[PDB]
């Protein structure tokens, strides 16, 4: 057992989000084509990462993250 | 926090860039528009529609989606001719003509209750139960159930807001579950013993649905907008004194007055339309698909339609201010919404010889709608 990484607390909150298990998101996978989500679910998503990580994205950043690893690689940094 | 102490600012910079502005704001992409003449063609076009707030398939929220889909706010042909027509016999000049006696008694009444106390909080005191009394008294919901009205009208209101958020559409869901079922049982005891209201006229072809969304969307439209109008002319009217004495000193200058309130501090900031085709206007090209997003307090505030557009004259006339939409889903109960205000306002400065101020907006930024007014008087 360990304490929660942020790939863990990412993928926790998209599947919780697009009703799909932890274990199927992949990092590779796209939102909207692999992982279906809509024109709600999308800006959801980002709320709720915004939340989680006590963060704030810019609406051109957010554009930018297409994919699950995108949405990882840019909350190391940041 | 910087943008609802003077949003107009943020509307100027955008207007001088382009009247239709292409950005994101608050996660959500699409063409903003400032200007009046774009968005009035942009309203009259039908090549322009009307969407559901949230997504068409979505069902998160299974019963707001629901209840928000048959609107005929977000309904397009043929559906909302249907829809409107059959709510428009309780709109119609002479049936809100018929209305004054009712709310010229009711803003006595509510004046008595605080008249002696030198004191008042326009909202919670005046503006609210007025609004609240007239509309339900229109629709036939009882004088017990008024005070659910009120939660469910500020709970649904935010749904459609840009600053809603996960829980704000949660909540919205079970006051969609909650609302739907009064209406629907409304309904049912109406539809054996009619009344003279509005859901026996709708009983009167419609779904039993179709009809407790009706009453749901004019419950809100009722409560929310029309307190705006009332609250926000009053701080006006304080802000500037002197078209105050000058209505004070002429109560039939209440109908101008009124117009250029709607003008300068228009209770709807926006509303929204989606491009079922390309569509070319003012030198851009909006694409099939794409959102755009009118800014109707921005558009009252287009210096090539009013001079002086930050100046907040009484007097303006005319006044084609678009704070009630335009085209075919321009505003059902604007008749009513200007008799209550009028009749509220001319009311309050007659009653109140010495009204003055003792502010917050709420954190909608498609509706302008103060937290509270606190004033002191006599
Ligand atoms: C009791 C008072 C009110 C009632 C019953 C009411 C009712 C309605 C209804 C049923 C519609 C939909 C019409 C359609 O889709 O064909 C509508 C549209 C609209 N209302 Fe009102 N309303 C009221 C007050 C107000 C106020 C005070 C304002 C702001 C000044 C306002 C602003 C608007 C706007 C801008 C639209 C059109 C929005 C669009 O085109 O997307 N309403 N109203
Ligand atoms: C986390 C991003 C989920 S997905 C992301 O959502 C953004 C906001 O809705 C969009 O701007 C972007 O196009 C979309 O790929």
């Amino acid at each position: 057992s360990h304490m929660s990484t942020i790939e863990e607390r990412v993928k926790k909150i998209i599947g919780e989000q697009l009703g799909v298990k932890q274990e199927e998101v992949t990092n590779n996978a796209s939102f909207v084509e692999d992982l279906g989500a809509d024109s709600l679910d999308t800006v959801e998503l980002v709320m709720a990462l915004e939340e989680e990580f006590d963060t704030e994205i810019p609406d051109e950043e957010a554009e930018k993250i297409t994919t699950v690893q995108a949405a990882i690689d840019y909350i190391n940094g940041h | 926090s910087e943008f609802l102490k003077n949003p107009y600012s943020f509307y100027d910079t955008l207007r001088a860039v382009h009247p239709i502005y292409k950005g994101s704001f608050l996660k959500y992409p699409g063409w903003y528009v400032t200007g009046y003449e774009e968005t009035a063609a942009i309203l009259k076009d039908a090549r322009f529609k009307v969407r559901t707030p949230l997504p068409e398939s979505s069902t998160k929220y299974q019963d707001l989606s629901h209840v928000q889909n048959q609107m005929m706010l977000f309904q397009n042909q043929p559906d909302h001719r249907r829809l409107r027509t059959l709510a428009s016999g309780a709109f119609t000049p002479r049936t809100t003509e018929s209305y004054q006696p009712y709310i010229i008694e009711t803003v006595h009444h509510l004046l008595d209750q605080v008249q002696g106390k030198k004191k008042m909080e326009v909202i919670s005191d005046f503006a609210f139960p007025l609004a609240s009394f007239v509309i339900a008294n229109i629709i036939g919901v009882p004088e017990e159930d008024r005070e659910q009205l009120k939660e469910w009208a500020a709970s649904l209101i935010q749904t459609i807001d840009f600053t809603r958020s996960r829980k704000a559409l949660t909540e919205g869901n079970i006051m969609a579950v909650q609302a739907m079922a009064y209406f629907k049982e409304l309904i049912q005891k109406r539809k054996r013993h009619p009344q003279q209201d509005m859901i026996s006229m709708l009983l009167k072809k419609l779904t039993e649905e179709e009809a407790a969304s009706t009453c749901i969307l004019l419950a809100i439209a009722g409560h929310e907008t029309t307190v705006n109008l009332i609250s926000n002319s009053v701080l006006c009217l304080l802000q500037h004194p002197e078209q105050l004495l000058k209505l004070r000193e002429n109560p039939d200058l209440i109908g101008t007055a009124v117009e250029e309130c709607l003008r300068y501090e228009s209770p709807t900031q926006m509303t929204a339309r989606v491009a079922s085709e390309d569509i070319d206007i003012c030198g851009v090209t909006i694409r099939q698909g794409e959102q755009v997003y009118l800014l109707l307090g921005a558009a009252n505030r287009d210096p090539s339609i009013f001079t002086n557009p930050d100046v907040f004259d009484i007097t303006r006339s005319p006044n084609p201010h678009l704070s009630f939409g335009h085209g075919h889903h321009v505003c059902l109960g604007s008749s009513l919404a200007r008799l209550e205000a009028q009749i509220a306002i001319n009311t309050l400065l007659q009653r109140m010889p010495s009204l003055n101020l003792a502010w917050r907006y709420r954190p909608l930024f498609g509706f302008r709608a103060l937290e509270e007014l606190p004033v002191t008087f006599e």
